[PDB]
């Protein structure tokens, strides 16, 4: 079938700098009419996809000049001449010159900004939970950059991996950082047999651990 | 001003059926080709179906032909997708989009989520996250709401009905045991809480549940 390959898969770039994303098809996108029906879309985090370019190089309504599309045959390129923080998200190419219409797999554009240390907060299980037979401790690690982070849990000084679930946001437009949550879930029974609970992180900006802790008896 | 608003998403059994709709306004709907496009759990986009402005001609991705029917109501400006013989493949966020011939998918709705699964609908348990062993560094306070053990996606989380959005992070749900769990965090000035109400608003449309949870300080 007609397949479309995007590269790179992820594209780290600094503000005001240039980025180029490429899309390659497995056969010529030149339609039997001589036309080429290649489009580009941007999906910003939490939004629907947005049309940027159609028919290789025409810019859709409200799309700035610093986006531009070019190419021919089997090779196409979208260029952002001067990257703004708002250009963050996943860029997709799309063809409808040949059956069936197919999208590329997407290129994530990452904004390369200054290092940013996480704000770490730890949240003891609400007493509202505990009747359920379980206890969930939450740790937020917010607004850090780069994304590389080492998070551990300790319980009375001993590390704990069993029961830990992590989730991380996409880069945020407003400040170009990542956030992460980490949640340690135990049975109520085990929760009550330990006293000290600790979330700690190390990051580019802090090699000695950032440590937030609480005691189960404190209020 | 151009608007496309989808609905009808939710949980459906494997081999079951569903109807999505898409209400359009602020353009002449009946003179546009309209499309359905889906986004898979791996974030890939797949074109699903297209219908001509009058409804006369329809085209489908091969894997849905004979299973899905696209149709439209040009009097009321509603695009429909009837889906049968659903499969795990069909789990996706479904967008309606205006298709301007060869000039692109120009306008997209917000999407309605379809989960094909034999697991059961479960509304979320919502617990407050009030900070412990803290009081440090800057002059902000971080609060949250744990939204635990629900099925299917999605939930919507706001804080004070949207007023507090600028300090908000909602984390992606992690799936543990045919149940999802997320947290949402809000960071506000130390002056505004606990002196003022901060409330997370959780909606889970699959279970027709809304939950409001005021975050009140921990004490002894």
């Amino acid at each position: 079938d007609l397949l479309m390959a995007q590269t790179p898969l992820s594209l780290p770039v600094s503000l005001g700098d240039q980025a180029s994303i490429s899309c390659r098809s497995s056969q010529s996108l030149v339609h039997s009419s001589g036309n080429t029906y290649l489009e580009w879309y941007l999906q910003k985090p939490g939004q629907s996809p947005k049309l940027l370019i159609y028919k290789i190089s025409n810019r859709f309504s409200g799309v700035p000049d610093r986006f531009s599309g070019s190419g021919s045959g089997t090779d196409f390129t979208l260029k952002i001449s001067r990257v703004e923080a708002e250009d963050l998200g996943v860029y997709y190419c799309f063809q409808t010159s040949h059956v069936p219409p197919t999208f590329g797999g997407g290129t994530k554009l990452e904004i390369k900004r200054a290092d940013a240390a996480p704000t770490v907060s730890i949240f003891p299980p609400s007493s509202e939970q505990l009747t359920s037979g379980g206890a969930s401790v939450v740790c937020f690690l917010n607004n850090f950059y780069p994304k590389d982070i080492n998070v551990k849990w300790k319980i009375d000084g001993s590390e704990r991996q069993n029961g830990v679930l992590n989730s991380w946001t996409d880069q945020d437009s407003k400040d170009s950082t990542y956030s992460m949550s980490s949640t340690l879930t135990l049975t109520k029974d085990e929760y009550e047999r330990h006293n000290s609970y600790t979330c700690e992180a190390t990051h580019k900006t802090s090699t000695s651990p950032i440590v937030k802790s609480f005691n189960r008896n404190e209020c | 001003e151009v608007m496309l608003v989808e609905s009808g998403g939710g949980l459906v059994k494997p081999g079951g059926s569903l109807k999505l709709s898409c209400a359009a306004s602020e353009f002449t709907f009946s003179t546009y080709i309209m499309s359905w496009v889906r986004q898979t759990p791996e974030k890939r986009l797949e074109w699903v179906a297209t219908i001509s402005s009058s409804g006369t001609y329809t085209y489908y991705r091969d894997s849905v032909k004979g299973r899905f029917t696209v149709s439209r109501d040009n009097a009321n400006n509603i695009l429909y997708l009837q889906m049968s013989s659903l499969r795990s493949e069909d789990t996706a966020l479904y967008y309606c989009a205006r298709r301007d011939y060869y000039d692109g998918f120009t306008y997209w709705g917000q999407g309605t989520l379809v989960t094909v699964s034999a697991a059961k609908t479960t509304p979320p348990s919502v617990y407050p996250l009030a900070p412990g062993s803290a009081a440090q560094t800057n002059s902000m306070v971080t609060l949250g709401c744990l939204v635990k053990g629900y099925f299917p996606e999605p939930v919507t989380v706001t804080w004070n009905s949207g007023s507090l959005s600028s300090g908000v992070h909602t984390f992606p749900a992690v799936l543990q045991s045919d149940l999802y769990t997320l947290s949402s965090s809000v960071t506000v000035p130390s002056s505004t809480w606990p002196s003022e109400t901060v409330t997370c608003n959780v909606a889970h449309p699959a279970s027709s549940t809304k939950v409001d949870k005021k975050i009140v300080p921990r004490d002894c």
